[PDB]
């Protein structure tokens, strides 16, 4: 509360960055991953789109939190 | 350069907090209007108006893409065919019904995922755009401030303090920006959730209903055959289950929705009040300590004591100049020029028993070195004082501090706007604090009663807490409810009500009259009657109704629990050793006079019931009477009458009429039903 | 009883004064109560009619009134009704008992009794209640001798009171008892001789006009009677305006009591048993009579009255009177249908009953650019007008003060004998005097004045809102007021609601609405847009204001410029809402000097002399604050209560505009023939029920204005009136500060006492010594001063359905104050449930039957249902609630352990919701709210919103049949079943859910409350399939969860503490865990293990902590360590103490345990 923090920009922990991929490893080891549930971010009609790569639903489930 | 700098902070904080609370029920959008010209959103639908533009189109205006979704054709389900058995074809029917339910839930989840992908992500990028806009507004303000500092022509080599002021001002601007973004997110998330629930599921439900009807047809054809295997009773039960279940709409379960109000409300108090607590001086396990845990260098005098208090033991400053509590100031309690802060504490100030301290203001808690803040107590009035190097504020609470009642005083200091003082959650006065700049001194925060001419004078303190934010009226009243979360019954002072302590009992109406008994030998009944009125004389020569009058009633239980009385507990008042209750026969059909066990001619139903129909913090309680078959349930009240040749008195009666129509009566009649339950407490004494 | 013969109550006496013919005429009277008479004839002294010049604005003046036997009998019955209603309450019959024994002081010279009525021999009469005089609307108490009505002797006044006609002041009818109680209280003053002689007056208002800066002074007697809030502000503990009257009357009372105590009490033979009456008349103190005001009597009768300005606020509009049919429309319990649903008939009739109204200050707006004239009528009370002289030369009294003159007894008229006075026989026989002092019978008033105006006043705006023509004609809304004031269309009406105007911008009575569904949808659409437009509020940056209503500027033409009302209020300030009073008086408050008194006590008694001076100066500065609060009330708060009323009218005018546009729709349907009989009756029935829905949110908008205007009024006092008062105190304290130091100088060489004690103890340090200002006081006087103008119906609980049990019989009643007649069979059992009492609906025949006589279910009416439900036995399909008549209505049931909420309306639209959360024998807080404003059906389970399904296509489901609660298939527990008038929201549902756990009771798995010394089965909340079982296969016995499960044998854990006293396990208490068995061993902690050790002095103490997120779980925490389930090692998750580790601000699921 008394930090006098100018900006709340945090750096990730390498332990948690790897511990994300360990969950994907578990999914692969148990025969769980399916790429059919994906968000296709390619929309041309609005013409103002972030133009991002397709995001797998397994990817958000692995990350967890609000998005999952 | 300080006046302009505080004006900047005040204007930015007040103007980015602008909201418009439209009051459509269950929507109540708190639209911030400045997004209209901040972001070119609602100019197409209604140029120059954004709050009005939201009404015409809740989401269509806010979002750049309404998707107009679609879902596959949803072919109906089927079953297997073979030489089946009854016990397993019944399981087939149950499985088909469960599969239909899971299909409904799955299509709802599919449309929820589509909503999140297409609708919610647009809301998130809108929030990001708003954050960009607000942050660049703040950085433009910072550019102007640092330009102004670059032209400090007035003085030389005095820019360092101005630079620290600008840094703190930028921090304050960032706080205002984050509050504005909290409002923006709060009103956009609700809009998106409403769109999902209202305009998206009903599209799905039509196809889901068609699938459900197809499933019903297939299953009902599956029971016309295999009916002989089932048996007529099992066939009838299965047909009824299929007809009832495969005809309804399965509700969409939104308890797992990403952004929900319940998530934002379950921890409202933790994230808005307790998060900013940097001091909370209380008593735990018989020892005085900082309940927040921020600091531990709090040293207390040898003549400090702990006495019974509002919820747990209370700090009692004996005012003997050795009952000094002092908290060594650390970085948490050091409040700079631009730091808002709030001080909330419970006080119980004894009634002045002798006239030797009037007009002599004596401090209660001071962080003061001829500069700083100071809470003092003059004659029944609490004084809050700020003193800068040249400027000051003195705010005085009206009265009734020295009436021996637990009062929660909370002082909120928004350095930009003003300092407000609330007593018991109700605003007293607000004064401009914009001219006061440095109130920081390194001396410890001192709880002491110095400059007191009375060596026996004391004061009970409880939960003296300091917060690093200015709690507005909503958070102040929320913090005042928090202290009454439990459903305890409060006596007149504000303490919880116990189960083996003798109390004086008086009505809110007719003050000064306590309960006594008289016996009617002709009727053989021991009536409870308000005693003769008496008044007490204050040292300042003002007369007040006496509290220690009549007989002492003893609250009891059917098993002597010896706990604390609660909101709807069943009790047994025992005046002068005789239980109080209403008659249990047809003898007393006139107003149901309340009698005591003295006199065995008539049987009584002793079990009363303390209730608090009004707000939880009131220092009075209603006494609902039991419902026996003879008398209806009523609220213990008093009526003044002369029923027979005996003198004109005030008789206590159950009043079956008040209980039935209680919520329709005005607040003035409710005075008849309230009872105070006066303890004999030090600090209030008529001698 | 119009034709009794004679004797006892029926007499025929000679009138005191002469009839207008010039002679005294015989008349007959009826004794309603002891010494109280009524005579159903028009006043004999006053003429039956007067000229047009003599007529008062708001009279009736018809002469052929109360001139027949039927009318006289109607008046006589109207009286017992009113006097029975007065006698109904205990305080009311105390006032009548006081009046019956309030005979004035008998004349001397053998104790001749005071003025009475001769018979052709004297019948005692404290009052005589005549019929209305020349002015029917005026109920004046005329004392037959004003000279002796003030000196304290007394007077038996004559009252001319008419109870048939009452005003409204809003959307409710004023209670006639208030008009009669006031006439009784005014006559009580005459009987006690305490009259203010018509020359002791107090400012009441700032005069409502354009070119007048004067005040409207009220009589002090009327200010005392019409109490309200304007009486609380000058009757505080320090008395500042207390003048000779409150001392002369009190002094004259003392010797009158004293001269009775020694001369008449000695029982002279000529007194004739008036001693008991006089003993009780003089036992009562006048200080209690002054406390009897007209608003405390309204609160006794539970009447709603405008407490703000009771003597003037009823006159700020056209005088409209409503006839009251007493046998039907007014019984002993007030109005039969309530104060707001009176539905009385207007007095306006062709032949008689002419309401001569001359509006004071007829204001006509004039525009010099456009040919635009707009005349509007202003209406003002009849109080006489004086200048600012009262405040200018108001001299405070240093000595007189807190001496009790006007103290507000919270127990009104409560110190006297009721039955004893009644049991006393009435007076008969002995002679009476007659000195008839002429009353003021002749009077003339000023006429109306026509003064122009250059700006559109709020009265001009309120006139434009009205619809001023017949029913068969179009209505056209507009927002340009200049198109309404120029009456070029005569049907165009101004509206300040842009959303409503846009709806009516494209709306034709011929083709916009063409079917029953569209008419219902359009009616709902108007209600949504009307709610959005008037209930919108915005926060403001002005200190002291929580929120600002933006539509006030467009309604009353205050700060109505091209800028926004919020923006305009910023730069123009709050003072822009008020016409500033330039000649505002701030008291000077001169402090008198100290005398040179001398007594050798101590050191010339300085301490006592200065202590009384210090408290007198403190009181004197308090009267100045009280003088300046009174001045602000009559000068600046009058201009804010005037706004609150002008606002009520504009919202009311906007609301009847939306009703006159819906009634026009149910005239194209009827006349044209568009819809069949059955469909037509629904629209008429639905429109009638919608009127009470519009007035629900119109009152909500006015509640927002009430708070906003109060903040504006207090702000004007805060930094426009108060600071100028403190500056005078600054200059006056320094005088008192200098005066005390000058007097202390004695040259007596006692420098220790003077410097240390005298000069700081009895001396003002600063103005913080005397400020006296608190917003908590101005809120009290200005809160809900004019409340429930539209309706008295609010967000309330119309059903709570509590219960009680005695012996083996039960009762079920409505706890919500509505007193509904709940019907049930007596075989229903009541058992303890979730922090309340729950009804056990076991058999199919058992039922709870709740009537719906006041629970409307129209498509405009939103409602919520809240209850606690537990299914006792495993039932797959049972019913819970049923409110369906002929396949119309709503019902809730259980279907395959899933909730089933289905409901259909009378049009055939069926809505169903099958919640699939699988109720399994656990207490559930199932609260579900149907919000009809947004067409949202929310179902909150355990305080959490789950459904929010829309309910748009479902219309009214109103049914006559009452709500029936019966299981019909199994055993259920129902508790706290509440039906509410308003749709519960997420914030308030969570608060109600939390209050169910406010007892801080620990709960087992099923939701019941945990108990001491009761055996349960323990589960870890993470593996409910495996039960915590004690392990004895090893010497080191412990408790663990086993996975082999070859042999199943449950073990029972019971919470036991050392003292076998408590029965109910609360949160945060020290407990031990007992394991059932022949050894009966307890739980201890050894190396963090949870081994089982016998004996009750080696166990460990656990502090139970419960989290609200998971309410059926417990945490056995010692210090900072809570019980935990270890990792699986040998198919046994042994239990160990571990430091509590959080996840999302709450600990892990392992630390939580459940008892079964």
């Amino acid at each position: 509360i008394v930090n006098k923090f100018v900006k709340r920009e945090f750096a990730p922990d390498p332990a948690s960055t790897l511990m994300h991929e360990l969950v994907h490893v578990t999914h692969n080891l148990y025969g769980i991953s399916n790429r059919n549930f994906y968000y296709n971010f390619d929309t041309g009609k609005i013409e103002t789109s972030r133009q991002q790569n397709s995001l797998i639903f397994e990817e958000l489930l692995t990350f967890g939190g609000i998005d999952s | 350069f300080y006046q302009w700098l505080r004006s900047i902070v005040k204007d930015f904080s007040d103007e980015t907090g602008k909201i418009d609370v439209i009051d459509k029920s269950s929507d109540t959008l708190a639209i911030v209007p400045y997004i209209g010209p901040l972001l070119n959103i609602g100019n197409d639908i209604r140029h120059g108006d954004f709050v009005g533009a939201i009404e015409l189109a809740g989401i269509t205006a806010l979002l750049e893409y309404v998707p107009e979704f679609t879902i596959p054709i949803l072919v109906g389900l089927e079953v297997i065919g073979g030489e089946l058995a009854r016990e397993q074809v019944e399981a087939i029917v149950n499985n088909a019904l469960d599969k239909r339910d899971q299909k409904w839930a799955e299509v709802y989840n599919i449309t929820k995922a589509q909503w999140w992908g297409t609708i919610h992500l647009q809301i998130n990028t809108r929030l990001a755009h708003t954050y960009k806009a607000l942050s660049r507004q703040a950085n433009a303000i910072k550019m102007n401030m640092e330009f102004q500092l670059a032209n400090y022509k007035g003085n030389i080599d005095d820019k360092a303090k101005i630079k620290n002021a600008i840094s703190e001002t930028e921090i304050l601007l960032n706080k205002s920006v984050e509050q504005a973004m909290k409002n923006t997110e709060k009103f956009m998330i609700k809009l998106s959730n409403s769109y999902l629930t209202k305009e998206m599921i009903p599209k799905v439900q039509d196809n889901l209903k068609n699938f459900d009807l197809e499933t019903k047809k297939t299953l009902d054809k599956f029971i016309k055959e295999k009916e002989d295997i089932l048996g007529t009773n099992l066939s009838s039960s299965l047909r009824r289950k299929v007809s009832i279940r495969l005809n309804k709409n399965i509700a969409f379960d939104i308890n797992d929705i990403p952004f929900s109000e319940f998530d934002d409300l379950i921890n409202q108090y933790k994230n808005e009040i307790e998060d900013y607590e940097v001091l909370n001086l209380g008593a735990e396990d018989g020892k005085i300590k900082d309940l927040s845990g921020t600091t531990s260098d709090i040293n207390i005098g040898s003549d400090i004591e702990l006495a019974d208090g509002r919820e747990n033991k209370a700090i009692k400053i004996k005012g003997s100049e050795n009952s000094t509590i002092k908290i060594a100031m650390n970085k948490y309690l050091r409040f700079s020029a631009t730091d808002n802060f709030s001080i909330s504490f419970w006080i119980k100030h004894p009634k002045p028993t002798n006239l030797l301290n009037n007009g002599i203001e004596y401090t209660l808690v001071e962080n003061f070195n001829q500069r700083g803040w100071k809470i003092s107590i003059q004659d029944s009035k609490l004084i809050w004082y700020l003193r800068d190097h040249n400027n000051s504020i003195k705010i005085v609470t009206p009265d009734y501090i020295a009436f021996n009642g637990w009062n929660l005083i909370t002082i909120t200091n928004n350095r930009s706007k003003g300092s407000i003082v609330y007593v018991n959650g109700s605003k007293i006065e607000e004064k401009d604090i914009s001219s006061i700049w440095n109130t920081e001194v390194d001396d410890p925060i001192i709880f002491r009663l110095k400059n007191n001419r009375d060596t026996q004078a004391f004061t009970l303190l409880d939960q003296f807490s300091i917060y690093r934010k200015e709690l507005n009226q909503n958070e102040v009243v929320k913090l005042y409810n928090y202290y009454f979360n439990s459903n305890y019954i409060r006596d007149i002072w504000g303490n919880p009500l116990q189960y083996n302590k003798k109390y004086y009992l008086q009505t809110q109406d007719k003050p000064g009259k306590g309960l006594i008994r008289e016996y009617w030998s002709s009727f053989g009944y021991d009536y409870v009657i308000l005693s003769d009125s008496k008044t007490i004389t204050f040292p300042n020569n003002i007369r007040y109704g006496a509290l220690y009058n009549g007989s002492k009633v003893l609250i009891k239980n059917s098993k002597k629990l010896d706990g604390l009385v609660r909101n709807k507990d069943f009790i047994q008042l025992e005046i002068d050793g005789y239980n109080m209750g209403i008659s249990a026969d047809r003898f007393n059909e006139d107003t149901n006079y309340i009698g005591t066990t003295y006199g065995t001619t008539h049987d009584l139903t002793t079990d009363f019931e303390i209730i608090q129909r009004q707000e939880k913090y009131r220092n009075y309680c209603q006494l609902k009477t039991p419902y026996n078959i003879f008398h209806k349930s009523g609220l213990m009240s008093t009526e003044t009458s002369k029923p027979t040749f005996h003198d004109y008195r005030d008789w206590v009666y159950s009043s079956a009429w008040y209980f039935q129509n209680y919520e329709n009566l005005n607040l003035r009649k409710h005075t008849k039903t309230n009872w105070y339950f006066i303890p004999k407490d030090e600090g209030w004494d008529e001698d | 009883i119009d034709s009794p013969i004679d004797n006892k109550n029926i007499i025929e006496f000679i009138t005191f004064r002469t009839d207008t013919s010039g002679i005294q005429k015989k008349i007959k009277a009826y004794q309603i109560a002891k010494h109280i008479w009524v005579v159903p004839e028009r006043y004999y002294a006053e003429p039956l009619n007067i000229s047009d010049e003599y007529k008062i604005d708001g009279g009736i003046y018809n002469e052929n009134y109360l001139t027949t036997d039927k009318e006289r009998q109607e008046y006589l019955d109207a009286i017992c009704i009113l006097f029975k209603r007065i006698n109904n309450v205990i305080e009311g019959k105390k006032l009548l008992s006081l009046l019956s024994s309030a005979s004035p002081f008998p004349f001397k010279d053998d104790t001749n009794k005071y003025l009475l009525k001769e018979a052709l021999k004297f019948f005692t009469s404290n009052i005589i209640l005549f019929g209305p005089g020349t002015n029917i609307s005026k109920n004046q108490v005329l004392p037959l001798n004003g000279d002796d009505a003030t000196s304290g002797v007394g007077s038996v006044s004559e009252i001319c009171y008419n109870p048939f006609f009452t005003k409204k002041f809003g959307e409710y009818s004023l209670d006639p008892v208030i008009g009669l109680i006031e006439c009784l209280l005014k006559s009580l003053y005459n009987l006690y001789g305490i009259k203010v002689s018509d020359d002791i007056k107090i400012p009441y208002k700032l005069q409502r006009a354009l070119n007048t800066d004067k005040y409207s002074y009220i009589n002090l007697e009327e200010a005392l009677i019409f109490g309200g809030n304007d009486y609380k502000i000058f009757t505080e503990k320090p008395y500042w305006l207390s003048n000779d009257y409150f001392l002369k009357s009190l002094n004259t009372f003392e010797e009158n009591k004293a001269k009775y105590e020694k001369d008449l009490k000695n029982d002279p033979n000529l007194n004739n048993e008036l001693n008991q009456y006089l003993q009780q008349k003089y036992s009562f103190s006048i200080s209690k009579i002054w406390s009897l005001n007209l608003t405390a009597f309204a609160d006794i009768f539970n009447i709603n009255i405008p407490t703000s300005f009771l003597a003037s606020i009823t006159f700020w509009d056209r005088s409209q009177y409503y006839k009251i049919n007493y046998p039907n429309d007014y019984n002993i319990d007030g109005f039969v249908n309530g104060q707001w649903n009176t539905n009385l008939k207007n007095i306006e009739k062709d032949n008689n009953f002419i309401i001569f109204d001359k509006p004071k200050q007829i204001i006509t707006y004039i525009n010099d650019i456009f040919n635009l004239r707009y005349t509007s009528n202003l209406y003002e009370d009849n109080l006489d007008i004086e200048s600012n002289n009262y405040y200018l030369n108001f001299m405070f009294e240093y000595d007189k003060g807190n001496n009790f003159t006007i103290n507000q007894y919270k127990a009104l008229l409560d110190t006297l004998d009721n039955d004893f006075i009644d049991s006393l026989p009435p007076i008969q026989g002995m002679n009476a005097q007659n000195k008839l002092t002429s009353l003021p019978i002749i009077s003339k008033g000023t006429d109306t004045e026509n003064i122009n105006s250059e700006l559109l006043l709020p009265i001009h705006y309120l006139k434009s809102q009205t619809y001023n023509l017949d029913m068969y004609s179009s209505i056209k809304f507009t927002t340009n007021i200049y198109e309404v004031v120029s009456e070029k269309n005569s049907e165009l009406v101004y509206t300040f609601l842009p959303h409503i105007n846009e709806i009516m911008e494209n709306y034709s009575i011929n083709n916009t609405i063409k079917t029953e569904e569209e008419f219902y949808n359009w009616m709902e659409n108007l209600f949504i847009n009307y709610s959005i437009d008037i209930l919108e509020k915005r926060n403001s940056i002005i200190p002291g204001i929580t929120a600002v209503l933006p539509w006030i500027g467009k309604a009353l033409n205050i700060l109505n410029t091209n800028n926004d009302f919020e923006e305009e209020l910023q730069l123009s300030g709050i003072k822009g809402l008020i016409k500033e009073y330039e000649n505002f008086i701030i008291p000077d408050m001169i402090v008198p000097d100290i005398p040179l008194d001398n007594m050798p006590r101590t050191y010339d008694d300085i301490d006592k002399k200065l202590s009384e001076i210090y408290t007198k100066n403190k009181f004197l500065f308090l009267k100045g604050y009280y003088f300046i609060v009174q001045e602000w009330w009559t000068t600046y708060y009058i201009q804010f209560i005037e706004l609150k009323y002008l606002c009520s009218g504009a919202i009311n005018k906007q609301q009847q505009l939306l009703i006159t546009v819906l009634e026009k729709q149910l005239f194209y349907f009827t006349n044209n023939g568009l819809f069949p009989f059955d469909a037509m009756e629904r629209m008429i029935n639905e429109f009638n029920r919608s009127i009470d829905i519009f007035s629900r949110i119109s009152q909500q908008a006015l509640n927002n204005v009430d708070i906003f205007i109060n903040e504006c009024a207090l702000f004007i006092f805060n930094n426009e009136v108060y600071p100028l008062f403190l500056n005078n105190v600054e200059n006056n304290i320094n005088k008192a500060n200098d005066n005390v130091l000058n007097y202390i100088n004695k040259a007596t060489s006692l420098t220790e006492e003077q410097i240390k004690e005298l000069t700081v103890k009895y001396t003002f340090s600063s103005i913080a010594e005397v400020e006296f200002f608190n917003e908590s006081y101005f809120k009290k006087i200005t809160n809900m001063d004019i409340k429930n103008i539209l309706t008295n119906i609010k967000n309330i609980n119309n059903l709570i359905l509590s219960g009680s049990q005695i012996n083996d019989d039960i009762t079920i009643f409505d706890e919500s104050g509505n007193n509904l007649n709940i019907k049930f069979d007596p075989s229903i059992r009541i058992v303890d449930g979730h922090t309340n009492v729950a009804f056990k609906l076991d058999k199919s025949s058992q039922y709870i039957n709740i009537p719906t006589e006041n629970i409307n279910f129209s498509f405009m009416e939103s409602f919520s249902i809240d209850f606690w439900l537990k299914i006792l036995d495993s039932t797959e399909s049972t019913t819970l609630l049923n409110c369906i008549e002929d396949d119309i209505g709503w019902k809730l049931s259980i279907q395959n352990n899933n909730l089933l909420w289905e409901m259909k309306d009378n049009l055939g639209n069926n809505f169903t919701s099958l919640f699939t959360f699988n109720i399994n024998n656990i207490w559930h807080n199932i609260t579900l709210s149907i919000d009809r404003l947004t067409n949202t059906f929310n179902c909150f389970l355990d305080g959490k919103l789950i459904n929010t399904d829309n309910i748009s296509n479902i219309f009214s489901l109103e049914t006559n049949t009452p709500i029936e609660i019966q299981s019909d298939n199994g055993a259920i527990l129902l508790e706290a079943f509440s039906i509410l008038n308003y749709p519960l929201q997420q914030q308030e549902v969570l608060n109600r859910y939390r209050e169910a756990f406010s007892n801080n009771y620990t709960r087992n798995y099923y939701g019941d409350i945990l108990k001491y010394n009761e055996n349960y089965q323990l589960y870890n909340k993470t593996s409910p399939d495996k039960e915590v079982k004690k392990v004895f296969t090893n010497d080191k016995d412990y408790i663990a969860i086993e996975y082999n499960q070859n042999t199943n044998n449950p073990t029972f854990f019971s919470l036991i503490q050392k003292e076998q006293s408590k029965i109910y396990v609360e949160e945060n208490d020290e407990v031990y865990i007992c394991v059932q068995g022949d050894p009966l061993n307890y739980i201890t902690i050894d190396n963090n293990q949870a081994v089982l050790t016998k004996d009750i002095n080696l166990a460990t103490s656990f502090k139970l902590k419960t989290n609200l997120n998971k309410p059926n779980s417990l945490i056995f925490s010692e210090n900072s360590q809570a019980l935990r389930l270890s990792n699986r090692l040998n198919d046994e998750n042994y239990i160990l103490l571990d430091l509590v580790s959080k996840l999302d601000d709450e600990p892990l699921n392992i630390f939580y345990w459940e008892f079964i």
